[PDB]
């Protein structure tokens, strides 16, 4: 009933784009 | 010579505190039991509780200085 | 109120049997079981103190409380006049530094007419001075 | 020198203080050379953007972290007596007794315990499985990415939004009160009624569940023609068992008043109803201000028209005030903020709405001390930003004679009738306080002042609770008001009778003691803080204070000394009473509310009237379970506790070195240590690019100031978290 | 001490990652960055 | 004597002579009638 | 066009004195921008700290006076 | 650098030329007082900040005042 | 003004003189002419022998230049009023700071220049409310 490893690396992946974005926003605040 | 008469003073009030509102003799009378107490404090306002029984029947503060120690060593 | 009086409360009478000797009057601590039988406690034992207005309840605080406001008051109006009367004398700062202890003990003896002597000087003017000629700070 | 880029005035000191002010003038936008008016309000909107990115990352973690190392489904399962799981433990430092000892609440692993309420809201929300609120954690960082990107795209210059965007206020208090504060609470109520409600009825509803069966089985249709009593057809009674079928009459806003008997909490169909009540009322009010259509308000002839002859020229030629300006804009919204903050705090332990939550009486501590805590600091931060306003964004040729002005031409009134106040409070509260605590020391507690709180008590008689016996208005069963037929009467009377829950509780003696306390603390923070407001613009000292700014050190030795004169140290001052009166109401709380869930009630109601009780029965009896997390025998789980319980005190006594000693001495002391790197044979091989100096005077008074926050807060938590949860767990 | 949860391997490297790892590269390219010109 | 009775005046000697003065009332007036919690 | 003597209440909305009275000791000869020279009785905040007084007399205008006697 | 500037209030008493210790104050002359002379800051480079030209003033509010503006090796007083 | 003419005092050396900011980016030299061979305390630390005739002494800051013309000046019977501080560069050029006009700045001369003078008080400055993004100071403009 509880979580298994892919769900875990799939919100890995789906969260490294809110770093990549992030970065982008980081990158054109501060130009 | 001022701050000697200060200390003269100060020296005055511990003998005659010694002397007048004491137990030293009562001390001397049993060293090891009771305790010396040379304070007693006016009940006014409900501070005559802080004349606790010292020993002997005698109420006071019971001093930590110890200088009736040093007045048992001097004689 | 929900506080049950000291003259039937269990607690309270429970508690005044051996109340403390406060002063040298072996018999201090009955006397007081005594004056403090008209008040009102808690579940606790002590005298409560309703302070709402009620003049049942004034001598728990009102009756002390103009009390205060005259002698506060009256060491009010001992410190202010005698600060007018040293306005001008030669030199106000050192019959500030040392009083002038005979205008002072006039002062205060004479300063139990201090609340009309109050509205006197609020009518007067010469209590509550402008609003332009006090030295104000810039904004 | 390329760090930092916005300040050409730091970009070229070869000290080492150009890194300091480099990071801490680094979102002060106004004080940024070549920023141009509309630059500032686009800048800050992207950095908007990317703050609630952050705080939907937040949200998503702690989601994630419920899902993958909490203990959800083992909660729902028994919600009164295991324990929630924040997260697990991977630290390597762990022996084998702070593994043996962090393996609670049924887990091979180490965890820690959630003291947030988080599983209570997630209980009361309809969340049943892991998997779904995981999905909701996938959810919020799919959101976070879109605010984002838009944060990204608002920088472009085909994207940039104009100046004249920001200053439409009109355009936006509108869908602020209507399209944010309307129908999000709109979609809350619709969530309530269509997933909370029936989880809490055991019909499961999921996303492809919803289309399908209707909320009540009358169907929409009775909304849109009328006569709603069949939406409260049939409420749930009080033998219903949360999240099951059992007693649960099927009706989704029904108004009750008063608390569920088995949750000890609101019910969900109340609250469901409350949110349709804002929605609509906040619909209705957000239809108030004039937009491209003709139909509305425009708030210029509002406050031009509220002129008076003891008011002044009132409120005219102040809508430019506020829309130029920022500063008063930010002191308005952290003011309104930090009261709505202690609002949610003074709530959220007196009407508990989540499943549960009462019980947990850690959790129920943890979340109303978090909150006041915040709300002290929004309510300095509001006057904080008054003062820069009045430092940088107040013109007297402008707001001539109105309401502001007339604020400042009787400043040496205000803040000498809230020193008057303040000396009122403070002088016979601590009269009384050791007036007491001598008398009981003389063995006589018979002769403590224990002044009757009867105006308190008054507003409980008002309000439903006929303990008193004060028979006005609410308390006697033949008013006025409580013969009105009104939905919210005998659930709330019973409620508010019953001396289980926290809600309206017995106040006693001490509590007007307490309350006084705390009117001081708000009195004494509010006069520092007008003070400092009031006087940012100058004084009998130095009446140039608008020309130095808002923070700077001194004004030298001259004139008397004119340390801590700025009004930024006046917010410096009044730091400290925030966390002093925060620390005041925080220790009354929990030590009241330690009376009320020991059932021992009357060791507050005697020991509290005297300074002695607090220092016994409250900071000496309750952390006799913290201090014995680790002894030399064994360690148990309050251990971690226990060591930041020690690094608050560290921390705290950290900020006293920088508060007490100023920059002199490390000077004087800086050159000695540069001769001895100088001198040493081989460390001349090793030199600094940026010549090393001690702190600056504002600067490490910050730094202290920052030391004496999180230390008190580091050991506050650890002490209220440890002792409740050593006495209920 | 180990992981009784999904993916346990996993904080077992992502906790040194960004204990040592982030910390010493981020103060590395920020000491780096505000020193240069 | 002429300079005794400035000496007796000056703040500190006056203020000490009040407040021993008002201590002194409060003290006899506390032996007399103790403990009034009230009137 | 003040006299040797007489009371007058400053207007410099910037002085420590700002709506106190002083006399004026003297006026100065014309051409110089500040001639009227005012004593007060309160001393200002002057010197360094934990200095015993301040001064008192200063240098005004004309503009910024009004006359009392 | 530090901005010190000199108001028109100066009365040519040259009290916060003698009081400075770095030699960025001097007297110049001028019409618009008793004493013809008013205090001026060239070397303004040299400008630690001290205030001490600020305790030596007879106005009210005194007629000179240093802005604490910039920094660098001089306005920080550093010896390496 | 380019060439220091001196010769250095009776010293036995300290620690609180010429650190390494002196052959990196600037130090100071004072310049005077004694009467005696008298004694004097140099703002480094500790006593030193004036010599007599004209002597050079290498500071690291200017305010300890100025404070040994301040003790030159006072703390002397044979007051020395002729002592010039020069500001020297490891490139080898000499600045004459003090008293570069000629004459001490206590006493007015012709010749000197109002720099840094306002021509009003300090309550007829502007407000920052006008100028508040021209990137300007409220003082300077
Ligand atoms: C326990 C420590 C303590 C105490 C008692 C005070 C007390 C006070 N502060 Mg305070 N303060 C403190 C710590 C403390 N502060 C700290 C740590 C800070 C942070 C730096 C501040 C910052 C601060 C600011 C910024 C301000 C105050 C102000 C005040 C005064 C008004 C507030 C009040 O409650 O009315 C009165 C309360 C009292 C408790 C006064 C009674 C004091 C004693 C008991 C009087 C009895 C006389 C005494 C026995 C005579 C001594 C005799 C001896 C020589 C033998 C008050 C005197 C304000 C002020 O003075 O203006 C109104 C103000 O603006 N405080
Ligand atoms: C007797 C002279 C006198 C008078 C009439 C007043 C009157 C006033 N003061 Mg006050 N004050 C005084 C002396 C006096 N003060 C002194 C000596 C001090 C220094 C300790 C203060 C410090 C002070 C503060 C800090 C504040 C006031 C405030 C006030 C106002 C509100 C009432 C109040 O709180 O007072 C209560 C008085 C006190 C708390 C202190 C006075 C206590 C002394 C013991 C009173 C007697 C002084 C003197 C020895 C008596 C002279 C007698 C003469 C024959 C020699 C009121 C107008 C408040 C204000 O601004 O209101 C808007 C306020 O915040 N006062
Ligand atoms: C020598 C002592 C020591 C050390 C080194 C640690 C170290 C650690 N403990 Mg720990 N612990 C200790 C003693 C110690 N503990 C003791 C005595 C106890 C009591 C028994 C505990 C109880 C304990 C618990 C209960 C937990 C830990 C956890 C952790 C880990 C934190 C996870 C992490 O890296 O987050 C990153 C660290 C931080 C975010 C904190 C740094 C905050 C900085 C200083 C502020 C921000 C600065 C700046 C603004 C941004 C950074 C700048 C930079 C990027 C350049 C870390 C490995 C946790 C864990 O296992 O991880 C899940 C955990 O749950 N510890
Ligand atoms: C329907 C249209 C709409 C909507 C939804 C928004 C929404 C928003 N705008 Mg916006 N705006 C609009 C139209 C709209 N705008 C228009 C037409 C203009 C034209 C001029 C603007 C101009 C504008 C500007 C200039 C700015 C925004 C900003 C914002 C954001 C700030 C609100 C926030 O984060 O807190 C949302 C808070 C709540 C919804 C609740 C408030 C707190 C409540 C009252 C507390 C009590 C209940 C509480 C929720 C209980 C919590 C329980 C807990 C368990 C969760 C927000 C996303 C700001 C921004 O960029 O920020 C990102 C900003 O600077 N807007
Ligand atoms: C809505 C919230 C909000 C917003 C948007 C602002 C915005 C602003 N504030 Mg501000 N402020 C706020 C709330 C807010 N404030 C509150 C609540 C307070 C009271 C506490 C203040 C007090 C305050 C002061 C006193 C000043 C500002 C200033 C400013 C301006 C520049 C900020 C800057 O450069 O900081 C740069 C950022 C920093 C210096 C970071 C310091 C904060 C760190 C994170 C604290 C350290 C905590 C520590 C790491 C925790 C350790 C935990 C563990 C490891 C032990 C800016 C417009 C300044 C201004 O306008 O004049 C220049 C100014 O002087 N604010
Ligand atoms: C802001 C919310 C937040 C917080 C406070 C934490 C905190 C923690 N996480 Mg974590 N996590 C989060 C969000 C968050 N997480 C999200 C959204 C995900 C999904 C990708 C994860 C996935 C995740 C995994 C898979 C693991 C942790 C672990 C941990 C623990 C050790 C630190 C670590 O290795 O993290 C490193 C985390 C990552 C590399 C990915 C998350 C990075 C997030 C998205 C960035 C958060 C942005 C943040 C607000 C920026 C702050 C800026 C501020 C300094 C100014 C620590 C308790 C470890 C653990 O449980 O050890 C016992 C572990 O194995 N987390
Ligand atoms: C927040 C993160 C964090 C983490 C995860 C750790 C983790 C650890 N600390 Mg530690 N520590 C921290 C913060 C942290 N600390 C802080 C903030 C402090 C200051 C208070 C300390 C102070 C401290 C002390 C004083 C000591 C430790 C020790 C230890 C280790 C205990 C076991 C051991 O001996 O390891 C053995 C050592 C290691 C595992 C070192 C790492 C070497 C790795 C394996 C080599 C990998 C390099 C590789 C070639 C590069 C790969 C490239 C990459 C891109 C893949 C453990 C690894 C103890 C110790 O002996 O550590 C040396 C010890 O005495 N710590
Ligand atoms: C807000 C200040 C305040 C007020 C209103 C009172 C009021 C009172 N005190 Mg009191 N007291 C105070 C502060 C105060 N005290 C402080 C600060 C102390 C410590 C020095 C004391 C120590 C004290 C003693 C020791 C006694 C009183 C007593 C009394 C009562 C009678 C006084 C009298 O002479 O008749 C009266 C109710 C007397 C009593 O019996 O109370 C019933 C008494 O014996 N007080
Ligand atoms: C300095 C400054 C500032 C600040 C300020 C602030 C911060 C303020 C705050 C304030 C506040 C914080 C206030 C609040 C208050 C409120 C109130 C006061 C309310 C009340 C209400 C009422 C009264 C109601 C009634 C009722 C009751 C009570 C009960 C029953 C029910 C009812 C409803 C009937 C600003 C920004 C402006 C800017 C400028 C400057
Ligand atoms: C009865 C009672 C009560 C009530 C009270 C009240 C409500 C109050 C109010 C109060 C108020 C509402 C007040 C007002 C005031 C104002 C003013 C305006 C004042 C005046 C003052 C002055 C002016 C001063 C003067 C003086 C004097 C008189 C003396 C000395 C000197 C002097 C100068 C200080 C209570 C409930 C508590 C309790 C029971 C009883
Ligand atoms: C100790 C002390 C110093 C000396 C402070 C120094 C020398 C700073 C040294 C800081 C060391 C390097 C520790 C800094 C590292 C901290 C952990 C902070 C991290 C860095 C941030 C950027 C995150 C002062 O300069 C000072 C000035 C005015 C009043 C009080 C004081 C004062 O008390």
């Amino acid at each position: 009933m509880a979580l298994s490893d892919t769900q875990i690396l799939a919100a890995l992946v789906v969260a490294l784009l809110p770093a990549f974005l992030a970065f982008r926003l980081s990158t054109e605040l501060y130009k | 010579f001022g701050h000697l008469a200060v200390v003269f003073v100060w020296l005055s009030g511990m003998y005659f505190h010694g002397a007048k509102f004491s137990n030293y003799e009562g001390w001397l009378a049993d060293p090891t039991h009771i305790k010396p107490s040379a304070q007693v404090v006016w009940p006014i306002v409900g501070q005559g509780i802080l004349n606790g029984d010292v020993g002997g029947g005698f109420h006071g503060i019971q001093i930590t200085s110890g200088l009736f120690y040093l007045w048992r060593a001097s004689g | 109120a929900n506080l049950t009086p000291c003259s039937e409360n269990p607690a309270y009478l429970a508690k005044s049997k051996n109340f403390l000797n406060t002063t040298n009057d072996p018999n201090s601590g009955k006397i007081r079981a005594e004056r403090y039988a008209s008040a009102l406690c808690g579940p606790e034992g002590y005298p409560h103190l309703i302070v709402d207005g009620r003049f049942t309840h004034a001598g728990d605080f009102l009756i002390p409380s103009i009390l205060f406001l005259y002698i506060a008051g009256w060491i009010g109006w001992v410190g202010r006049s005698y600060l007018i009367e040293i306005r001008e004398s030669k030199n106000p700062e050192m019959q500030e530094v040392v009083i002038n202890v005979p205008l002072a003990i006039k002062k205060m003896l004479g300063g139990f007419l201090w609340p009309l002597a109050a509205v006197g000087e609020y009518t007067s003017g010469k209590l509550v001075m402008k609003d332009s000629e006090i030295p104000t700070s810039p904004r | 020198t390329k760090f930092p880029k916005f300040s050409q005035d730091l970009a070229q000191d070869p000290t080492t203080r150009r890194i300091w002010y480099g990071i801490a003038t680094a979102h002060d936008f106004e004080t940024h050379d070549g920023m141009t008016e509309e630059n500032l309000y686009q800048k800050i909107f992207a950095s908007h953007f990317g703050h609630i990115a952050i705080i939907f990352l937040w949200t998503s973690g702690t989601l994630f972290h419920v899902a993958w190392q909490g203990n959800f489904e083992q909660w729902i399962k028994d919600p009164l007596n295991i324990r929630p799981i924040a997260h697990a433990i991977w630290d390597p430092h762990f022996g084998e007794g702070a593994v043996n000892a962090f393996t609670q609440a049924g887990a091979s692993n180490p965890v820690n315990i959630a003291y947030s309420g988080v599983y209570h809201w997630f209980y009361t929300i309809g969340m049943t499985t892991n998997q779904e609120l995981y999905s909701g954690a996938v959810f919020l960082l799919v959101l976070a990415s879109l605010f984002l990107f838009a944060g990204w795209l608002h920088l472009q210059p085909k994207f940039r939004p104009s100046l004249a965007w920001f200053k439409n206020a009109e355009s936006r208090l509108n869908h602020h009160l209507a399209g944010l504060f309307g129908v999000s609470s709109l979609a809350w109520a619709g969530h309530l009624v269509h997933v909370a409600i029936p989880e809490a009825r055991g019909q499961h509803v999921g996303w492809d569940n919803f289309l399908s069966t209707p909320p009540h089985p009358a169907g929409l249709m009775p909304f849109f023609t009328g006569n709603w009593g069949v939406y409260a057809a049939d409420p749930d009674t009080a033998g219903h068992i949360f999240g099951t079928s059992e007693g649960a009459g099927t009706a989704i806003l029904t108004f009750l008043g008063g608390f569920h008997p088995q949750t000890e909490s609101l019910w969900l169909t109340d609250i469901a109803h409350h949110h349709l009540a804002i929605a609509v009322i906040f619909i209705i009010a957000g239809h108030m201000y004039r937009t491209n259509w003709g139909i509305g308000h425009s708030i210029k002839e509002i406050l031009n028209a509220h002129k008076g002859p003891l008011t002044g020229a009132g409120h005219t030629n102040l809508y430019d005030t506020i829309n130029n300006s920022l500063h008063f804009q930010l002191g308005l919204a952290l003011a309104s903020l930090g009261v709505i903050t202690s609002l949610v705090a003074q709530h959220m332990y007196s009407l508990p709405s989540y499943a549960f939550i009462a019980q947990d009486h850690t959790t129920q501590a943890a979340l109303y001390t978090h909150h006041q805590y915040i709300a002290g600091f929004l309510m300095v931060g509001a006057f904080a930003h008054g003062a820069i306003f009045f430092v940088r964004d107040y013109d007297p040729v402008a707001n001539k004679d109105n309401v502001l002005a007339r604020m400042l031409e009787h400043k040496e009134a205000l803040i000498s009738h809230l020193s008057w106040v303040s000396l009122f409070l403070g002088f016979h509260t601590l009269g009384l306080y050791v007036h007491n605590d001598v008398v009981v020391a003389f063995g006589t507690p018979e002769k403590q002042i224990l002044i009757e709180p009867v105006f308190a008590q008054w507003i409980q008689a008002t309000s439903g609770k006929a303990l008193y016996g004060f028979d006005v208005l609410l308390s006697n069963p033949d008013s006025i008001a409580s013969t009105t037929g009104a939905a919210w009467l005998p659930g709330w009377l019973d409620a508010i009778n019953s001396g289980t829950n926290s809600l309206f509780l017995t106040i006693g003696p001490g509590d007007f003691l307490v309350h006084h306390a705390i009117a001081l603390g708000l009195h004494t923070t509010a006069l520092i803080l007008i003070k400092g407001a009031l006087d940012a613009r100058g004084s009998k000292l130095m009446p140039d204070k608008k020309d130095f700014g808002y923070s700077f050190p001194c004004d030298g030795p001259g004139r008397g000394g004119t340390c801590d004169i700025s009004a930024w140290d006046a917010f410096y001052l009044a730091m400290f009473w925030m966390l002093n009166t925060l620390g005041w109401l925080t220790f009354y709380w929990h030590w009241k509310h330690l009376g009320v869930w020991s059932g021992n009630v009357a060791q507050f109601n005697e020991n509290s009237t005297y300074l002695m009780g607090w220092f016994r029965d409250y900071l000496w009896a309750n952390s006799a379970q913290l201090i014995n997390g680790y002894n030399p025998y064994g360690v148990n789980n309050l251990s971690v506790w226990a060591w930041m319980f020690l690094f608050g005190h560290l921390v705290w006594a950290t900020g006293f070195m920088f508060l007490i000693s100023w920059r002199g001495y490390w000077q004087e002391l800086i050159e000695t240590i540069v001769w001895a790197h100088e001198r040493t044979p081989l460390a001349n091989l090793v030199r600094w690019k940026d010549k090393p100096v001690a702190l600056s005077i504002v600067q490490a008074r910050l730094v202290g100031l920052a030391h004496f926050t999180v230390g008190y807060v580091l050991t506050y938590a650890a002490f209220l978290i440890a002792s409740t949860a050593g006495k209920f767990g | 001490m180990d992981g009784s949860y999904a993916a346990s391997y996993l904080p077992w490297i992502l906790i040194p990652m960004v204990g040592w790892l982030f910390p010493a590269v981020t103060m590395g390219l920020l000491f780096i960055h505000i020193e240069s010109e | 004597m002429d300079g005794l009775k400035s000496f007796l005046s000056t703040a500190p000697v006056m203020i000490m002579a009040l407040l021993t003065f008002t201590a002194g009332i409060l003290i006899e007036f506390n032996r007399f009638y103790p403990d009034l919690l009230f009137h | 066009a003040l006299n040797r003597g007489d009371k007058v209440r400053i207007k410099r909305t910037e002085s420590y004195w700002y709506g106190d009275v002083g006399t004026v000791a003297s006026v100065e000869k014309s051409g110089i921008l500040y001639p009227v020279i005012v004593r007060f009785d309160r001393v200002n905040y002057n010197g360094f700290s934990g200095s015993a007084s301040g001064v008192n007399t200063n240098n005004f205008a004309e503009n910024e006076l009004e006359l009392v006697q | 650098s530090h901005s010190v500037k000199i108001y028109d209030t100066c009365i040519g008493c040259t009290q916060c030329v003698r009081a400075c210790p770095l030699d960025v104050l001097e007297m110049v002359p001028w019409d618009g007082c008793k004493a013809a002379q008013i205090a001026s800051s060239p070397r303004t480079e040299d400008c630690v900040g001290c205030k001490r030209c600020e305790t030596a003033c007879p106005t009210d509010f005194l007629s000179i005042r240093v802005y604490l503006g910039a920094e660098t090796t001089r306005s920080m007083g550093l010896a390496y | 003004m380019t060439e220091l003419s001196g010769q250095p005092p009776k010293f036995g050396g300290s620690t609180g003189g010429l650190l390494s900011k002196a052959n990196r980016e600037e130090k100071y030299a004072i310049t005077w002419t004694s009467a005696s061979e008298q004694v004097f305390e140099m703002p480094t630390g500790g006593a030193a022998i004036m010599n007599e005739g004209e002597n050079l002494l290498y500071l690291a800051r200017k305010e300890q230049c100025l404070a040994l013309g301040t003790q030159l000046r006072t703390k002397f019977k044979p007051k020395i009023q002729d002592y010039k501080i020069y500001r020297v560069y490891p490139s080898g050029e000499v600045q004459y700071l003090h008293p570069a006009d000629g004459v001490f700045p206590e006493k007015v001369n012709e010749g000197r220049e109002a720099q840094g003078t306002k021509t009003r008080r300090i309550g007829q400055n502007p407000e920052p409310v006008t100028i508040k993004f021209s990137g300007k100071a409220p003082y300077e403009v």
